[PDB]
Parts: structure tokens; C-alpha cells; sequence
RNA sequence: GGUUGCGGCCAUAUCUACCAGAAAGCACCGUUUCCCGUCCGAUCAACUGUAGUUAAGCUGGUAAGAGCCUGACCGAGUAGUGUAGUGGGUGACCAUACGCGAAACUCAGGUGCUGCAAUCU
RNA sequence: GAAGACAUUGUCAGGUGGGGAGUUUGGCUGGGGCGGCACAUCUGUUAAACGAUAACGCAGAUGUCCUAAGGGGGGCUCAUGGAGAACAGAAAUCUCCAGUAGAACAAAAGGGUAAAAGCCCCCUUGAUUUUGAUUUUCAGUGUGAAUACAAACCAUGAAAGUGUGGCCUAUCGAUCCUUUAGUCCCUCGGAAUUUGAGGCUAGAGGUGCCAGAAAAGUUACCACAGGGAUAACUGGCUUGUGGCAGUCAAGCGUUCAUAGCGACAUUGCUUUUUGAUUCUUCGAUGUCGGCUCUUCCUAUCAUACCGAAGCAGAAUUCGGUAA
RNA sequence: GUGAUUUCUGCCCAGUGCUCUGAAUGUCAAAGUGAAGAAAUUCAACCAAGCGCGGGUAAACGGCGG
RNA sequence: GUCGAAUUUGGGUAUAGGGGCGAAAGACUAAUCGAACCAUCUAGUAGCUGGUUCCUGCCGAAGUUUCCCUCAGGAUAGCAGAAGCUCGUAUCAGUUUUAUGAGGUAAAGCGAAUGAUUAGAGGUUCCGGGGUCUUGACCUAUUCUCAAACUUUAAAUAUGUAAGAAGUCCUUGUUACUUAAUUGAACGUGGACAUUUGAAUGAAGAGCUUUUAGUGGGCCAUUUUUGGUAAGCAGAACUGGCGAUGCGGGAUGAACCGAACGUAGAGUUAAGGUGCCGGAAUACACGCUCAUCAGACACCACAAAAGGUGUUAG
């Protein structure tokens, strides 16, 4: 019969990286979690208790609840037609800090300096970014840059 | 299994409220009485003409039953029940496992 | 007892190697894969021919077999018994399965081996003097016969069975950076203690 | 007679056809499975705040 | 800059073979009444800093060293792959169009950095 | 005349009772049957690098076992190889060196683990009490299993800590009824006491067809509703098998590969074999063979005309145009 | 049950049936009897036939190997 | 066949439906027998077959999930209609971008681990065996070839989250939680910052509720893919179709190509075509091919290995 367990097909997703087995490094339980902030699920395959399950690797959550050894994850999955929420309770061995939104913290800070910046003086402060734009016109120098002329090659086995 | 006689748990006794001594023995079920409202009521469904009134179990699958301990309190004697897992040898006796010795014979 | 070879041509399933899963696989046919003087010298034999495949396909161990057979026997006969080395590029590994007797557990049991060989990739390969080309083209000639699909003869410009070119090579033996290992040779690195790299070729 | 055992063509089309909703998100989320203890001190933390505005 | 205690990242830090080390520190080293632990005061416990030694540990340097790390239009825009055609071919498979893009290989450079506290020509 | 409180008759009780009555006599399934379990589950793979994903796919496993093989703490380091020590040898015990785990961890497999999760020693029962939340299968029901806390009571350790069974992924069970523990609480309805009975909360006795009817055959005397959703004829697809025909040429042929043959290999054709499949037909396409009669195909047995030979003649053999 | 006459009908009683002037302290209903209890009730002893045990039986059902 | 008897036969009489009668065939019992006929219970039940009556308008499916003595049937969720309700662009998206995660398939690798595997060469024994020197066994450096249930490395396509007002910052209030400690945690008072307010594009408006129909036999094509020699065979993955759909094209055809439909007029095209059938150049241009079985347009209605001083180019 077909076989369903809770690990099933987790054969490689639980494995440790080469060269990477052990304990863990101790940065990983001096780290605090708060409510609110942005995790993403990474299971360690060498603490077997509080482990998430294997549809939740690779997903980031939002925490809500913290605990002693331990922090509450919400995921939103997505099941039929519509999406249902997920609480989670995992070890802070399979859990790290979300760099999604870290780096959107000083975009923040960088557009209130320069909205300060210009408000004395400055209209149009243009606090938006924009995608990358079509390059504009510019000269080619051939000084010391002669082009070379390339050919295509003939077939050669040189096996 | 082997299980010691004797075990230190919690007691709910209203007086002890605390891990206490208890003494370890095996439940047994029990004679079912004549005159449980269950048996009053097939016996006069048995009765008079139609035959068998009630299924009869034939189809056994399990091998083993569940073992039940009922542990008794030596201050106040109190009891409490608690289940273990199926298997098919249980004692309660002696005869705790030897570490290390020459196989005999 | 053998179904012809159009039944197993094409490399429709997994590479299915005998295993701990299998355990109950024949024995290949072709059991012997280099011919001819095969103890010469990297420097007596300059000339290579291949036998390049030109189909995605497989090639029955029987097959192989019979192909070696005849390349050899036509190359000993014209030019002589030392006078060339043949090497079979190909090793059977894939299993093949035969239902025997409805379609309710059809799966088969082992019924054979065959290489999987790619587009451009070499069958045989046979060294020899520059004198000999003719014979060695011609004994690879007559082995195409005994192969499905399309195999091309092509003269390698590389020097016997290394992989350096004629110019290449001949620039290095010079230098004292080759040494006779056996049938083959070992070469002279920039790497590594001087005190291995000088003990082994005293000349350079 | 056999019939088919199982499929999943067509699905993704049927869930499509109304669905694909984000979740609503709201303001104060319920507290379940949030630790008791500090349950237990949030709503005695609240009444103090409750009063304090009241009578200022 | 040296050294010790507690560390962070966890080989650029490891491994093999050699050489060197002022000061202090560390260590080896001395002893068995006491607390303590062994078949053995070897390990572990206690006492002395006295009797000795840089031999080892330890730290640094050396090697067309092994490993490891980083980079390279080195290999290679190759293998593979998303999308397209009433494209080729008996077929097996393959070319082209709009995109994404490896690994091995080759060569070059590197060989721990650093936080807290104390101490030393 | 016989017989006698015994036979007889009446009402209950035990046995006997296919003579007779009523009923039943699983499912999946390349038709059904037999077999098997793909029916409740677990590991790896098939599975196409989130998740999900079929076949009577591939290789295996589960209905157990353990007072420690559970919990805590301490000390220690394995497989294997090399060099040694009376008896002593390839394997007995002792010593040193090397040793990233090549060992061990109840079991299937995959993960995980080295001052440990392994080995040895010491102490223990947290495999405990109360009731909620969460993850997996999922309808976001149940059951099983598992995760993180709260309120108690404990074990261990110098301590931080760890512990709500087994390092992790399987090892299991509703209603009704019975029975046990708890609370000694609620009810027996005209009012009380004591037995008895009935309730409240938590377990056990089992349904393996594992969301859980109580169940033997036969019909060649047969019946009904249906089914081409499905087998026993043709036809259609396929050609393994059967039949027929090429390519290559090691050899056979006194010499001599190819007059005539031809191994090891390899490419096809045919639907005059049998399988595979289940598209058409079960409100019916009359079913083996022979007899009779017509026509068609050529892969030519004979007849016509030819080529070739190891064709002297005779006879025969190979091939061509030819139905 | 076999199927005129003639001739001949062998061996097997373990199994399934049938049968017995066989044995006794196996199993055993209702009523009755005893003990306990305030009673409902509970337990115990005794205990018919049959079954079990023992013998017989194949022109009973049937069997006649390695 | 039999024909003086177990003979044939009239009339009278007896046996009645789970009963009769049978020199035995399940035979016969009023054309009815492996349980007669008649009326009633009875309009017996059927997950099964058949049928089910006027028009127009708008919207418009499913053959999939879980459970069932469930497999020709139901329940359940989904897809669909109707009724609307709260609001008036708030916010959302089968899409891209930027920033930041997750994966172990294609490929690749084996002088990298594990497991297979070809050939030598240099070394090693008080530790294999013949012989006084050879074959094995390991050791070291090389060499050929591999893996659905091997792997250091590792794509493409898919996939999680974020891109602000429920935000950022300054000051300081509450608590029985927490800290050696006004330390922290959580929730607040007050002040400062407006829609180039924090990328792109779009948005017949967004959000929400009740109720109920049909369906729960599917099938085909491209790509990925399992079993099988193969099948117009059996079974999966993503998407698009048929079923439920006409129209132009492929002569002909449920699925291919083009394109989707209110009634008409004009113009222009798609796929496919323009000797005649047949609407449209027996157009233009450079070559190739002569078949005593030429060839002629995807899906598609088949042809191979091996050969030819046929002819052409290299
Ligand atoms: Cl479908
Ligand atoms: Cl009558
Ligand atoms: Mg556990
Ligand atoms: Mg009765
Ligand atoms: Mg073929
Ligand atoms: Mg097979
Ligand atoms: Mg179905
Ligand atoms: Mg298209
Ligand atoms: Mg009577
Ligand atoms: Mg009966
Ligand atoms: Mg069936
Ligand atoms: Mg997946
Ligand atoms: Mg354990
Ligand atoms: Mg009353
Ligand atoms: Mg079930
Ligand atoms: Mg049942
Ligand atoms: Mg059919
Ligand atoms: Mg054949
Ligand atoms: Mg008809
Ligand atoms: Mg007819
Ligand atoms: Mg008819
Ligand atoms: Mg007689
Ligand atoms: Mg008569
Ligand atoms: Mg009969
Ligand atoms: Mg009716
Ligand atoms: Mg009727
Ligand atoms: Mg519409
Ligand atoms: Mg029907
Ligand atoms: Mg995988
Ligand atoms: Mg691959
Ligand atoms: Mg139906
Ligand atoms: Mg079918
Ligand atoms: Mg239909
Ligand atoms: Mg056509
Ligand atoms: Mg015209
Ligand atoms: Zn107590």
C-alpha cells in the first residue's frame, strides 16, 4: 500500500549540508524573536523536537507568540480555493531572521533624510523608485579601438 | 514486561495532593451482574418466540488485550487505574535484568 | 529464444543496472575488452582511429561481441598479431526485461545487456603505426555491419591514446616531461614538491 | 469493469473561477494560543490604563 | 606586538615534515598529612611554587607540500532548459527564432580574522 | 375379565429433531473464477529540485518489543588496520600507534548523533495529575500519532538546566451493552431509613472488510431486472510468437567465402498461427467439419520460354518472366 | 439394498452413523433441599435423559498407501 | 414394436397444491408443473430499462476531493443560477520588476565518498599456493566505462515573503508578567511627517451573506512520464481542447489549422489555395529529377539495413 507518514519524502530536504553536522553554533539561540517580526522555516535535521512539518520548509510567517524555548508562527496556506491560516510552534533552531523586509527598514529611513533634507529648500523630493530606464545616446571613440573584423569558422573534428 | 510492585505517583486523594507510596496490581474485569438494566432488558427480548434478538461478535482480530493497573494509595487508599501498551507476556515480579554475565548452558 | 534486436533499439526506460535490487542478472558476452598487443609503448603506436556512434541508441552486449570479433580477426590476418591495440569504449550495463506468458503483472525478468551510447560518442578505438591506417580502417569497416544504426570512421589527430595533440606531445617528450608507466604514460606537473618532481624525471 | 483512480485535470481551472482569496486581514488578530501568563498580566495592565484615562 | 581567561565566525583556522621562540604567561615538573578517586596518586583530588626544564605542549616561520578558500570573457555562451512554427528527417533524433544559463577542466592569488578583561621590555 | 394410583391427560424444564420453516452465504480485479492484498498503515524510489499526484509499478516493512531498551547526571570512545607479549595458532588476553565514525543506537528503510543520541557506572519513576490550544491525514469531521505552553506534584544534577515514555519518520478502534476507578455528589416523582437500581467524570472488554451488518453450499431443472460499463465468433489496432525474405562473411564445399550452403550479429516483410487489447454487437449478425459452386492473390507444384551449376549424357539443383 | 441361472462374494470397526442385560462418581435443566441476609437475592450440595467412557456392527456409509 | 396377457377399454368411485399420484422421466395433476388455477393483500419493492406535452430572452456546468458491504448508488466539498445586502474606488491581480528565502530534478562527477567496472606498471610476507620462483591477495601512482532506489557541485521552468497611515520618529502612562535595577515586554496619552504616500501595468467597482439545480462513467492533442515487443493498449503530471460548437481550411473525419455565432450591407483578411473540375497568375526567377510500379504538402492514413561509372554538386 502507498505509504503517507509525517516525514515521508523528506529523504534530502532534512539532511545536514556537507561538511555542516553537529551542534549548533550558539549565535542561533542568542538571537530574540518579538511579536511581529518576519522568520523564514529552515528545519535542522539534528533537533528532532519541534520540527516543523515538511509543506512549511522554505515558507516565512509573521511570529505571535513567544515562549521559552520556542516562538508561534502564522502561515497563511493555501487549501482548495482559498487560503487558511496556520499556527505554528518551532523551536528557534529552525527558525532565522526574514532579510525580506530588513532591507525595506532603511529605504524608510533614507527617504525621511532626504524628504528633511529638501524641505527647506527642495519641491519634488521623488521619493519613488523607478525600473531600470532605455540607456541614453553616447559616442564611441575608435582612438586606439579600430574594429576587428570576425568570420565565421569552418567545421573541424579535432576529436 | 516486567513491572515493579511498587511505585511513587501523584495521589488526587483530597489529602494527599502529592507523590505518595502505591501498591501495583492487575485489574480484572469483573461478574456482570443479573439485574444491570442492560441484562433486565435482553433477557425479555430473549424471551418467547424469534430466536437470537441481538448480534453475536465472531470476526476476533486483536490477539492481545491491553494490560490496566490499579494503583492503591497506602495512606489515605486510594486508587487510580493506568493503561500500558498491548503485549502479550506481562509480571509484575522480580527478576530485574542482570548488566552483563556468561550465558549459561 | 532471443527476440530480435528492434525490440530493445531505442533508449525508452531509466538505466536499469544490475544491483542489490536486482541481483538476478546474466552474465554480459563480451567479457574481453582490449586486443591486440596491448602491453605496447605510448611512443610505438602515434596513429589512432575511432568508431564513432551517430544515433541515441543501444548496442546488446551480443552485438559487441560479434563486432570485436570480427574487427580483430580481420586485422590479425592482414597486418599481424602485434601490430595494433583495440579497445572497446562501451561497457553493457543497462538490464533488459522480457515479459514472458494478460497485462496483470507483466512486469519482466532480466533478459539481457546493452550500452547506452550517445550521438558522437566512441565505440571503438584502435592505435597503430601511420603505415597500417588502411588495414585498421578497413577491420572498423567490416565492424559496422554488425551494429544498428549509422557509425562514422574518424582519423583522430591526437597521438595514440592521449589526450594530446601529435605536435603537443611530441614537444613534451622532448622536454623529459613524459614517462613510461606501463602501456601509458605520466606526465611532468608544475606543481608539487621538488622533491618528488626531481627524483622522477632526472633528464628534465 | 476499471475506471479511472484519480486526476487533477481541470482543478486549477474550477478554483479559479471565484477563488484565489488573500485572507482579510484585520486589526487586533484574536489571541488564541498566546502564553497564559501573559494573558494573565495584559488584562490586568489594561484595567490600570482604563481608569487612569478615565479619571484624568 | 607577546601572553593568559572567556568567546564570535567555525580549515584562509585542518593535515604531513622540518626550524625558531627575549620578557612575562602557560606548561611540563616536585610531594602524599588532609578532602577525594583508582588494579596503578597514570587520569582525577589535595599540598608546595619550593628542587628542576624550554625537551614536549603551546605560538610563529619554512615547502614549484596535500587539503581548503577566493577570483578569472580558463573551459563555455558549451551541456541543459522556458516559449514558437502546416521547420528537417522513414525513424532515432536534429537545426533555427525569442530568452535563461551550469559542472568538471585550466590558470592566478591567498593560508585565519576578530570581541571583552587582565598582564609583560 | 384385564389393569391400578402406575399408565393416561394438563402445564413448565432438559435432550433429540434438514422431516419441515425463515434467512445468509464480502470487496478490489486488464471478464469472472483460483491466487494475491495494491482493503487500516510505514521507509526509499517511480514523482518531472515548493506542495499534491495513478497502475495487481519497483525494493522492503507493521498488529510487536522494553523497569529499561524510560528520565537525569558523570566518566569514557567506536569499525578497522599496523607494530609487539609463555603456552597462543588467521580469531582467547595485555600494550602502544593510526583511526570523520568506514561502529553502535530492539525492528524495515531513510535521516540524525563523538568530552554523544554510542559504551560503562550512580541515582530515579515525568511511562504522573487537571483541562484547553496547535501540526499531519482533512470536509480543515473523527481516530491514531506528534508539537508548544499554563496550573500542580516530583526525579536528577554543584548548577544552568533537562524530563508529560522509547533520537526522528509506523506499531492501531465509535454508538449500544458490560465492567472498573473517581466524586460519596444527583434521582427512584405521597413522606422517610437501609439494600438495590439509575445518572455525572475518566479508563478497560472490539469490531484487521481496521468511520466498526450476526451468516455455508449447489443448480447440467431453472427465473427476473439489466449490461456490449464485461467474457465466449468475425472485423479493427499491435506482431512478441508463428510464417516468409534480405545484409555482412568466420567457415563447409579435395583445392576454392558466395555452384549449392553458411556461424556470430543485424534490417525488414506478411496477417493463411497463437497471444495482447476490449472499439463495434447481449429488445440475438445462427456456432465445428464436410458436401456444392464462383471468383480472387502469388510467396510457382505442373505445363511455355529462358539464365546458372562442382550442368559430358541421363537425372537433379538454384534463379527469372509468368496465376 | 442388490437384480434370472452358473460360479464366487477377500481384508479393514481408526473415522462417520447405528446399537448395547456394559461402567461410574466426568458434564448436568426446572422443581425440591441447605447456608447467609431485614428481604429482594446470592452461594453450595444433590442431581433425569442425553453426551463422554467401554463393547458390538461393513449384503451400514465407506476405505484397501508409501 | 406388441398382439391372450404385468392385455386394451367404457361407466361408477377414491386421493387436492408443499398436497396428491408416480414399474421414477422431476414425470403427471383440464394446451398450465423443479410446486396448478381463481380473487384479494397490491398502484407489492426496484441503486435497473423506456418515456416525460408551448415560445422567446439572460446566465451557464460536472465526470474531481473525503467517507460509505462504496465500485451501474449516495452523503460531502467544488463548479452553476437566483435573491440580494454593506459600501463607492477604497483595495485587489492565473502578470512583470526590485530586494530577500526555500528545492536536489536536467546536466555534471568517479586520478571526490558508496556501489559497479577494463588494462597494465612500481612496490609488499615469520600471514595463499606451486615451484626455488610463477600465478593470486592486498599497498601506492595511473588508465577505459557506469547508477530510478549513488554523490561533492548544480541549472531552466515552477514556488514563499516584502515594497508604509494597521507606517516611521520624539516624549512619557498602566501591570499581579519580567529584570540585580523604571530593566524589559505588551497595550496606550501627547507631539512631528500627506496622497512622486514610497516600484510597473491593469482594475463593465469592492467587500459580504443566504439558498438551491445539475454533475460525481469522461475522452483527445503538444510536452514530461510508468508498465509492456508493441497497440486506435493500460496508468499519472502541466496546459489547451472535444464532450456542451456551429463557421472557413485538411476530399472525406467529435479532438488538427484558422476563428468562436443577434439580423443585414460594404470593405479587408486568417488557415488554405489560384491547369480543368473550382472562386483566384498555364505568373516571374535559379536549379534538380525521366521511374517497363516516378512524384506531389503537417496531425495522416507507413517503409529499413545494404547497394548503382544513373545524374548532379562537393
Ligand atoms: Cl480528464
Ligand atoms: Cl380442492
Ligand atoms: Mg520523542
Ligand atoms: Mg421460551
Ligand atoms: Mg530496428
Ligand atoms: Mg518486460
Ligand atoms: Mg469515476
Ligand atoms: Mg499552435
Ligand atoms: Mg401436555
Ligand atoms: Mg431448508
Ligand atoms: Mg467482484
Ligand atoms: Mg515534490
Ligand atoms: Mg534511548
Ligand atoms: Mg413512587
Ligand atoms: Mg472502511
Ligand atoms: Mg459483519
Ligand atoms: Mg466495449
Ligand atoms: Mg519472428
Ligand atoms: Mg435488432
Ligand atoms: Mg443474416
Ligand atoms: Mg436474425
Ligand atoms: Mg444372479
Ligand atoms: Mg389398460
Ligand atoms: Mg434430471
Ligand atoms: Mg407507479
Ligand atoms: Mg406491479
Ligand atoms: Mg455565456
Ligand atoms: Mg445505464
Ligand atoms: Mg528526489
Ligand atoms: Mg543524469
Ligand atoms: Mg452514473
Ligand atoms: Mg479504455
Ligand atoms: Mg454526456
Ligand atoms: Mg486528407
Ligand atoms: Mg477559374
Ligand atoms: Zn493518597
Amino acid at each position: 500500500g502507498k505509504s503517507h507518514g509525517y516525514r515521508s519524502r523528506t529523504r534530502y530536504m532534512f539532511q545536514r549540508d556537507f561538511r555542516k553536522h553537529g551542534a549548533v553554533h550558539l549565535s542561533t539561540y542568542l538571537k530574540v524573536y518579538k511579536v511581529g517580526d518576519i522568520v523564514d522555516i529552515k528545519a535542522n535535521g539534528s533537533i528532532q523536537k519541534g520540527m516543523p512539518h515538511k509543506f512549511y520548509q522554505g515558507k516565512t510567517g509573521v511570529v505571535y507568540n513567544v515562549t521559552k524555548s520556542s516562538v508561534g508562527v502564522i502561515i497563511n496556506k493555501m487549501v482548495g480555493n482559498r487560503y487558511l491560516e496556520k499556527r505554528l510552534n518551532l523551536r528557534v533552531e529552525h527558525i532565522k531572521h526574514s532579510k525580506c523586509r530588513q532591507e525595506f527598514l532603511e529605504r524608510v529611513k533614507a527617504n525621511a533624510a532626504k524628504r528633511a533634507e529638501a524641505k527647506a529648500q527642495g519641491v519634488a523630493v521623488q521619493l519613488k523608485r523607478q525600473p531600470a530606464q532605455p540607456r541614453e545616446s553616447r559616442i564611441v571613440s575608435t582612438e586606439g579601438n579600430v574594429p576587428q573584423t570576425l568570420a565565421p569558422v569552418p567545421y573541424e573534428t579535432f576529436i | 514486561v516486567n513491572v515493579p510492585k511498587t511505585r511513587k505517583t501523584y495521589c488526587k486523594g483530597k489529602t494527599c495532593r502529592k507523590h505518595t507510596q502505591h501498591k501495583v496490581t492487575q485489574y480484572k474485569a469483573g461478574k456482570a451482574s443479573l439485574f444491570a438494566q442492560g441484562k433486565r432488558r435482553y433477557d425479555r427480548k430473549q424471551s418467547g418466540f424469534g430466536g437470537q434478538t441481538k448480534p453475536v461478535f465472531h470476526k476476533k482480530a486483536k490477539t492481545t488485550k491491553k494490560v490496566v493497573l490499579r494503583l492503591e494509595c497506602v495512606k489515605c487508599k486510594t486508587r487510580a487505574q493506568l493503561t500500558l501498551k498491548r503485549c502479550k507476556h506481562f509480571e509484575l515480579g522480580g527478576e530485574k535484568k542482570q548488566k552483563g554475565q556468561a550465558l549459561q548452558f | 529464444a532471443r527476440r530480435p534486436a528492434r525490440c530493445y533499439r531505442y533508449q525508452k526506460n531509466k538505466p536499469y543496472p544490475k544491483s542489490r535490487y536486482n541481483r538476478a542478472v546474466p552474465d554480459s558476452k563480451i567479457r574481453i575488452y582490449d586486443l591486440g598487443k596491448k602491453k605496447a609503448t605510448v611512443d610505438e603506436f602515434p596513429l589512432c582511429v575511432h568508431l564513432v556512434s551517430n544515433e541515441l541508441e543501444q548496442l546488446s552486449s551480443e552485438a559487441l561481441e560479434a563486432a570485436r570479433i570480427c574487427a580483430n580477426k580481420y586485422m590479425t590476418t592482414v597486418s599481424g598479431r602485434d601490430a595494433f591495440h583495440l579497445r572497446v569504449r562501451v561497457h553493457p550495463f543497462h538490464v533488459l526485461r522480457i515479459n514472458k506468458m494478460g497485462m496483470r503483472g507483466a512486469w519482466g525478468k532480466p533478459h539481457g545487456l546493452a550500452a547506452r551510447v550517445d550521438i558522437g560518442q566512441i565505440i571503438f578505438s584502435v592505435r597503430t603505426k601511420d603505415s597500417n591506417k588502411d588495414v585498421v580502417v578497413e577491420g572498423l569497416r567490416r565492424a559496422r555491419y554488425k551494429f544498428p544504426g549509422q557509425q562514422k570512421i574518424i582519423l583522430s589527430k591526437k597521438w595514440g591514446f592521449t589526450n594530446l595533440d601529435r605536435p603537443e606531445y611530441l614537444k613534451k617528450r622532448e622536454a623529459g616531461e613524459v614517462k613510461d608507466d606501463g602501456a601509458f604514460v605520466k606526465f611532468l606537473s608544475k606543481k608539487g614538491s621538488l622533491e618528488n618532481n626531481i627524483r622522477e624525471f632526472p633528464e628534465y | 469493469a476499471k475506471s479511472k483512480n484519480h486526476t487533477a485535470h481541470n482543478q486549477t481551472r474550477k478554483a479559479h473561477r471565484n477563488g484565489i482569496k488573500k485572507p482579510k486581514t484585520y486589526k487586533y488578530p484574536s489571541l488564541k494560543g498566546v502564553d497564559p501568563k501573559f494573558r494573565r498580566n495584559h488584562k490586568h495592565a489594561l484595567h490600570g490604563t482604563a481608569k487612569a484615562l478615565a479619571a484624568a
